[PDB]
RNA sequence: GUGAACAGCCUCUAGUUGAUAGAAUAAUGUAGAUAAGGGAAGUCGGCAAAAUAGAUCCGUAACUUCGGGAUAAGGAUUGGC
RNA sequence: UAUCUGGUUGAUCCUGCCAGUAGUCAUAUGCUUGUCUCAAAGAUUAAGCCAUGCAUGUCUAAGUAUAAGCAAUACAGUGAAACUGCGAAUGGCUCAUUAAAUCAGUUAUCGUUUAUUUGAUAGUUCCCUACAUGGUAUAACUGUGGUAAUUCUAGAGCUAAUACAUGCUUAAAAUCUCAGAUGUAUUUAUUAGAUUGAUGAUUCAUAAUAACUUUUCGAAUCGCAUGGCCUUGUGCUGGCGAUGGUUCAUUCAAAUUUCUGCCCUAUCAACUUUCGAUGGUAGGAUAGUGGCCUACCAUGGUUUCAACGGGUAACGGGGAAUAAGGGUUCGAUUCCGGAGAGGGAGCCUGAGAAACGGCUACCA
RNA sequence: UUUUACUUUGAAAAAAUUAGAGUGUUCAAAGCAGGCGUAUUGCUCGAAUAUAUUAGCAUGGAAUAAUAGAAUAGGACG
RNA sequence: GCCCGUCGCUAGUACCGAUUGAAUGGCUUAGUGAGGCCUCAGGAUCUGCUAGCGGA
C-alpha cells in the first residue's frame, strides 16, 4: 500500500514469524483468514501486503453482528468510510412516511477500493474507533 | 480518578453531552507505571474481581527470545534505543511494549557456542549433528562482536511486571536499524 | 446496580410459576444453580404450590431440613433451589418420584415417574469442548460437565445421565424424524417430530416440527429438547403429550365429563 | 484525652488519617479510616499523664511494684506452646500437667481445664490418610478413564 | 556591539579633558531617590509622582460613517545551556 | 356509547367563538355522611430543613471457648464478650439531574470481570518437624488510666485459629538435556491445530518446545461414627460429611455494545476541531473494546431527511383517562430500567460501591 | 439466483393492566379459585386465549413504486 | 338611528428607561488550590539473623 512500512514502528501481523533460517519460496508469510457469512476473502486481501490489525480478513476482528448496506458518501478519512443509510420511517397518525438517514463510518480495508457510491456491505465488529463500529465485507462498486 | 466512559470526550456530531451517572468505580483508569532500568522494583494492584496486576518500576532483566532457534534467555536490559510512540521515553529510558532495547547477549552468545561451537562472536558429534546451517545472519552476529543486541519489548511492563521480549530479525532488524540510522 | 439483586418481587416472578398475585409482596427468588433463573422451579414453589405438602415457606424448610427431599440424587437442603427441566425430585417420605417436565400450557407439570427410570435423566448437550489437558467434555442443559464422551456426540444432541454415576450411557443426535420437546417460546410443553432444520447461519436457527396431530410449528433451535425418535421416548411423556389442542377442543375435552 | 502516637514527634495534637493496624483508631467497618487528632510523639507540660515501662529496678521496692504482683491469666493453649513452657522435648504427649483451675461455686470445685490446638490426634492423622488416599484414587480413576478413552478413539479410528 | 532602529548604553578612528579652586558636610534650597500600614482621606483640581510599558501567544465590549474603536479591556510566557 | 343545545337579528341562513353537556385511580374544596368489601395517601410549592426512636446484623454437629457465666481427670452441654468468615453493593425511598442521554424492543462479547450456586478438575511441591512448624500476635480477658463530652481509646500481662507466615510425605509409569527437568498459576517467543475437535468466521479450544516470575495453587482445617486386617503397637488400612481451594464450565450478575424509535423551539443555521473534534500508527490505562488517555500524523466528523443551540412546571417504558374509526391528553407514583442520597469531588474494603443508616476534603 | 419498498405467515414484543374462557367471593368490584361421593387414611379439572406490527429476525408472493443490465460492446454461452 | 377620535378622572395590564442598576443560576479564560490515589523519598520503633544485614 504505497510503501506500508510508512510508519514510527515496524508493520506486521501479530505472531506471524518469517524463519531468515529456512529457505522458503515466498519469504514474505501472509496470514489470512475467512470473513465467515459466505463473504469471499478478496485477491488483494490474499496478495497484498498491508498489515491493517482492523482488516476483517488480515486483521485481528471478526464479523459477527448486523450486515448492513449502505451507499459510500465520504472516503477521505484513513481506511475509514462513511456510509449514508437511507430508510422511510413510518408516522401512524397520517398512515405515511419520510425519508430518514444514519451516516455510519465504517472501516474499509486496502483490499478494497472505494468512492463515493459504491454500495457497499459491512458487517459488525468489536468497536476499533470512536465511532466505528462495522467494517467494510462487500465492495460492490456499482 | 482517571475515567474511560465516553460521557464526557464530546459525540460524533460534535454536541456537548450533559453528565450524569457520576464517576463509576468499573469505568476506572490509573496512572502508568512509567517502567524504569534496574533495581526491580514491582508493586501489586489490586484490579476488578480481586485479580491482581504487577507495577514494575525499573526492571533490569527480562526474558528475551531469540525466535530463530526458540532459546529465549533471561538477560539485561542496558537501555532504550528506539521507541515508535515517544522519543521521551527513549531519553528517559522507559521500559514499555514496542520499545526498541539493548540487552546483554552474553547468555544468547554462550548458548551459541555450546550448542553449534562456530565462535559467533569471541556431546562431541552433536555439533556435527547441528550441520553447517548455524549462521545466523550477518546483522544479528555483527551485533555480538559488540555485545549488545537490538530487541524488541513484547510483554506489558506495568501490566503484566515483565518486560520480556525479542531479539528483532530480518526485515524488522533492517527497518529498526534504518530508523536508528535516520534518528542518529 | 452496585451488585446483584436478591429480591425478587411478584409480578416479576416467572409466570409459569402460577403464583398468587396478593400472597405478598415477593416471591422466590431461584439462587444460583444448574439451570437457570427463568426456566427454574424452586423447591418451595414445587413443594408448597404444586404438591401442596407444605402450608408455607417455613413448613418447606422444615420438609427440606430433614434430608427429605431430593434433587437429581442429592439432598439440595435449599430453599430456593432452582430445579428445572428434566430434573428429578425424590422423597423417601411418600415415596414417588416426579420428573420436571412441562405440561401443554407451559407450565412445570406435576409428573409422577417410577423408581426404576428415576435414576437417569436426559440432557441436551448445550457445548463440546476439550478441557484441560486434552481431555474433551460435554457440557448439557442443565450445567452438568462430562468428560471423554463419545466422539460423535455434536451440540444438539441429547445424552442419557445416569445421575448416580452421573456419566453417559446413551446418546441420541439431532436429525429429522426425532422426538423433541420444546422447552421455550410460544410452543414451549409441545412435544413431536423434527421435520427439516433451517441454518440461518449468524442467525438463529430454525427447526420444524410435527406433532403426533399433524401440526407443524417452526421454533427456535436453542429452545428444542430431543428425547428421543418417534413413538419411542426415552422418558415418560406427561399425561397430554405436548399436542396442544384448540381452545374449543379443550373445551370439547372439559364438557366431555358429564 | 488524646493519646500520644508513637512517632509523631511534634510537641502539639495534631490530625491523621489513622488505618486499621494502627494505634489510636479501632475501624468500625473493614477498610474504613478516619481522621483523629492524636498527641505528639516529645513530651510536654500539655500531658495529663505519661506512662513508663521499668526495664531496670535498682533500689527499695516501691509499695505496688513487686510485692503487687498479679500473676498470668491464662496459661499457655498451644501443644507445643506449652512444649515450650514447660522444657519439654517432641515426645512428650503434653496432656497430663497442663495448666487448670477451680471453680467453687457449689463446693464442687469442678476443674476447667483448656483445650489444646495442634495435639496430634488419630482423628487428624485419619483426615490426612482419607486425603492421601482421595488423591491417588482419583488419580487412578482418571488414569483408567484416559486409557479407555484411548481405547474407545482407537477403536472408532480402525473404521477407515 | 546590544538592540526593530540614525533610540538609549559601551567601544574603535579623530578630538577634548575646556568650564575659578581647596577644606568641611549645618539649616533652607536646586536636582535625583526610597519609604512600614492606609491609599487621594491632600488639593480648586490626582498638581507632582507612581503604576503600565518591548516582543510572542490567547482574548477583546458598547458603539460605528462598517473604514474603526483596538495595543480596547483582560491574561500567560520571556534567561542560560 | 358514530346525538348535540342556548347566545349576534325586527325576522332569516351562515361563519364563528363563548356558554351549556358527560367522563376523569384528577387534584383541591364546601355541604352531608347509616351499613359491607376494597385501600390511594407530603408527588406537584421546598431533591427545602430536621428534634427523637427504630430501620443490618449474623453460629451450625461441623473455624477459634479456661467468662474467675451458667447449670447434675481436657473442655466435649448451653452460652456473654471477642477474634474469624459472611452480609452490610440486597431492600426501601425519591424523581433533582438527564432530550440520542435514560428507556423500549432487538443484537454482540471471536471485546471482558464475575463473590455465590451447581458440575467437573490437581500422585510431579522438597536442598534434618509431618505422630504436624513459628509468634515474628493478638483480640476478648486482667489491671492501671486520660478526656466535660463520641460506637475516643494508651501504656502493661497472657492466650488460640479455616486469622497471619512458613512448611513435607503421593511410589509406580513416563519424554528430552548433558545425574536433572518436564504438574499447575504468570509472561514472552515459536510450532501443530489439516482435509488431528469446534464455529458462519479466528492468532479458537487444546497440545508441544524454549525459557521467565517483588512469585501463585497444589487443605499443617472441623464434626459425627468408628469399622476392618494384623507383626495387638503412638501398628496399617478404610465411612459419611463440613469448610477451604487452582482452573474450566454453569448460574446469579455486571460492563460495554448493533439497529430503530423521544415533547416544544429557527426571535437557535451553521456546529465540533488551540484545551480530542473525526480517523490512522504505537504505547499507556482498563476486567476488557474504544481518543478512554498520551506521542506523532492526516483533516477530518455532524447538518434544512433540522445538526448545533435554547426550553421542559421532562426520569423512560409497561401503562392511565377519554375515546365509531382515526386520534388527544397524562404517566412523580404498587412492575422493569436509570439516577441520587444537601451540592460537588476523591477514595478504602470488598466479587460487586466512586456506597453515603462507609470514609476524606471543600462549599452551604 | 442486481438492490429495495410493500405485503402473508412464524418466533418475538416480561409480568401486572386491557379484552376474554371457566369458576355462586351470598351478588358485585374482585380473586384464581375450586369441584365430587364420605366418617375416606382420596380422586380430579384449572390458573386458557387474543392484543401490540415501530424497528430487528425467519418466510411466501412479485401486482404496485423505485433501482441496474449489452451502444466507441471492454456484452452473453464453448 | 347608529356612530369616531383627542382631551380629563378612576382602575388594571404590559412596554421604553439614566442607574457602566440589583439578585440568582449555568458555562468559562486566567490565578490560587483542599483532599484522597499513584509515585520519588524518609526512617519513629518493632522484631528476627550473625559491630554489621535483612524484613515490617
Ligand atoms: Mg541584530
Ligand atoms: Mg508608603
Ligand atoms: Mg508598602
Ligand atoms: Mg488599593
Ligand atoms: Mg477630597
Ligand atoms: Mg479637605
Ligand atoms: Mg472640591
Ligand atoms: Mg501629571
Ligand atoms: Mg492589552
Ligand atoms: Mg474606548
Ligand atoms: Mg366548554
Ligand atoms: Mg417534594
Ligand atoms: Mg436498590
Ligand atoms: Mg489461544
Ligand atoms: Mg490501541
Ligand atoms: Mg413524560
Ligand atoms: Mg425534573
Ligand atoms: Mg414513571
Ligand atoms: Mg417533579
Ligand atoms: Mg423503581
Ligand atoms: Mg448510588
Ligand atoms: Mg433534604
Ligand atoms: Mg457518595
Ligand atoms: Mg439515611
Ligand atoms: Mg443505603
Amino acid at each position: 500500500e504505497l510503501t506500508v512500512q510508512s510508519e514510527r514502528a515496524f508493520q506486521k501481523q501479530p505472531h506471524i514469524f518469517n524463519n531468515p533460517k529456512v529457505k522458503t519460496s515466498k519469504r514474505t508469510k501472509r496470514w489470512y483468514k475467512n470473513a465467515g457469512l459466505g463473504f469471499k476473502t478478496p485477491k488483494t486481501a490474499i496478495e497484498g501486503s498491508y498489515i491493517d490489525k482492523k482488516c476483517p480478513f488480515t486483521g485481528l476482528v471478526s464479523i459477527r453482528g448486523k450486515i448492513l448496506t449502505g451507499t459510500v458518501v465520504s472516503t477521505k478519512m484513513h481506511r475509514t468510510i462513511v456510509i449514508r443509510r437511507a430508510y422511510l420511517h413510518y408516522i401512524p397518525k397520517y398512515n405515511r412516511y419520510e425519508k430518514r438517514h444514519k451516516n455510519v463510518p465504517v472501516h474499509v480495508s486496502p483490499a478494497f477500493r472505494v468512492q463515493v457510491g459504491d454500495i457497499v456491505t459491512v458487517g459488525q465488529c468489536r468497536p476499533i474507533s470512536k465511532t466505528v463500529r462495522f467494517n467494510v465485507v462487500k465492495v460492490s462498486a456499482a | 480518578g482517571i475515567s474511560r466512559d465516553s460521557r464526557h470526550k464530546r459525540s460524533a456530531t460534535g454536541a456537548k453531552r450533559a453528565q450524569f451517572r457520576k464517576k463509576r468505580k468499573f469505568e476506572l483508569g490509573r496512572q502508568p507505571a512509567n517502567t524504569k532500568i534496574g533495581a526491580k522494583r514491582i508493586h501489586s494492584v489490586r484490579t476488578r474481581g480481586g485479580n491482581k496486576k504487577y507495577r514494575a518500576l525499573r526492571i533490569e532483566t527480562g526474558n528475551f527470545s531469540w525466535a530463530s532457534e526458540g532459546i529465549s534467555k533471561k538477560t539485561r536490559i542496558a537501555g532504550v534505543v528506539y521507541h515508535p510512540s515517544n522519543n521521551e521515553l527513549v531519553r528517559t529510558n522507559t521500559l514499555t511494549k514496542a520499545a526498541i532495547v539493548q540487552i546483554d547477549a552474553t547468555p544468547f552468545r554462550q548458548w551459541f557456542e555450546a550448542h553449534y561451537g562456530q565462535t559467533l562472536g569471541k556431546a562431541e558429534r552433536k555439533w556435527a549433528a547441528r550441520a553447517a546451517s548455524a549462521k545466523i545472519e550477518s546483522s544479528v552476529e555483527s551485533q555480538f562482536s559488540a555485545g549488545r543486541l537490538y530487541a524488541c519489548i513484547s510483554s506489558r511492563p506495568g501490566q503484566s511486571g515483565r518486560c520480556d521480549g525479542y531479539i528483532l530479525e530480518g526485515e524488522e532488524l533492517a527497518f529498526y536499524l534504518r530508523r536508528l540510522t535516520a534518528k542518529k | 446496580a452496585r451488585g446483584p439483586k436478591k429480591h425478587l418481587k411478584r409480578l416479576a416472578a416467572p409466570h409459569h410459576w402460577l403464583l398468587d398475585k396478593l400472597s405478598g409482596c415477593y416471591a422466590p427468588r431461584p439462587s444460583a444453580g444448574p439451570h437457570k433463573l427463568r426456566e427454574s422451579l424452586p423447591l418451595i414453589v414445587f413443594l408448597r404450590n404444586r404438591l401442596k405438602y407444605a402450608l408455607n415457606g417455613r413448613e418447606v424448610k422444615a420438609i427440606l431440613m430433614q434430608r427429605h427431599v431430593k434433587v437429581d440424587g442429592k439432598v439440595r437442603t435449599d430453599t430456593t433451589y432452582p430445579a428445572g427441566f428434566m430434573d428429578v425430585i425424590t422423597l423417601d417420605a411418600t415415596n414417588e418420584n416426579f420428573r420436571l417436565v412441562y405440561d401443554v400450557k407451559g407450565r412445570f407439570a406435576v409428573h409422577r415417574i417410577t423408581d426404576e427410570e428415576a435414576s437417569y435423566k436426559l440432557g441436551k448437550v448445550k457445548k463440546v469442548q476439550l478441557g484441560k489437558k486434552g481431555v474433551p467434555y460435554v457440557v448439557t442443559h442443565d450445567g452438568r460437565t462430562i468428560r471423554y464422551p463419545d466422539p460423535n456426540i455434536k451440540v444438539n444432541d441429547t445424552v442419557k445421565i445416569d445421575l448416580a454415576s452421573g456419566k453417559i450411557t446413551d446418546f441420541i443426535k439431532f436429525d429429522a424424524g426425532k422426538l423433541v420437546y420444546v422447552t421455550g417460546g410460544r410452543n414451549l410443553g409441545r412435544i413431536g417430530t423434527i421435520v427439516h432444520k433451517e441454518r440461518h447461519d449468524g442467525g438463529f436457527d430454525l427447526v420444524h416440527i410435527k406433532d403426533s396431530l399433524d401440526n407443524t410449528f417452526v421454533t427456535r433451535l436453542n429452545n428444542v429438547f430431543v428425547i428421543g425418535e418417534q413413538g419411542k421416548p426415552y422418558i415418560s411423556l406427561p399425561k397430554g403429550k405436548g399436542i396442544k389442542l384448540s381452545i374449543a377442543e379443550e373445551r370439547d375435552r372439559r364438557r366431555a365429563q358429564q | 484525652g488524646f493519646p500520644m502516637k508513637q512517632g509523631v514527634l511534634l510537641p502539639t495534637r495534631i490530625k491523621l488519617l489513622l488505618t486499621k493496624n494502627v494505634s489510636c483508631y479501632r475501624p468500625r467497618r473493614d477498610g474504613e479510616r478516619k481522621r483523629k487528632s492524636v498527641r505528639g510523639a516529645i513530651v510536654g507540660p500539655d500531658l495529663a499523664v505519661l506512662a513508663l515501662v521499668i526495664v531496670k529496678k535498682g533500689e527499695q521496692e516501691l509499695e505496688g511494684l513487686t510485692d503487687t504482683t498479679v500473676p498470668k491469666r491464662l496459661g499457655p493453649k498451644r501443644a507445643n506452646n506449652i512444649r515450650k513452657f514447660f522444657g519439654l522435648s517432641k515426645e512428650d504427649d503434653v496432656r497430663d500437667f497442663v495448666i487448670r483451675r477451680e471453680v467453687t461455686k457449689g463446693e464442687k470445685t469442678y476443674t476447667k481445664a483448656p483445650k489444646i490446638q495442634r495435639l496430634v490426634t488419630p482423628q487428624r492423622l485419619q483426615r490426612k490418610r482419607h486425603q492421601r488416599a482421595l488423591k491417588v484414587r482419583n488419580a487412578q480413576a482418571q488414569r483408567e478413564a484416559a486409557a479407555e478413552y484411548a481405547q474407545l478413539l482407537a477403536k472408532r479410528l480402525s473404521e477407515r
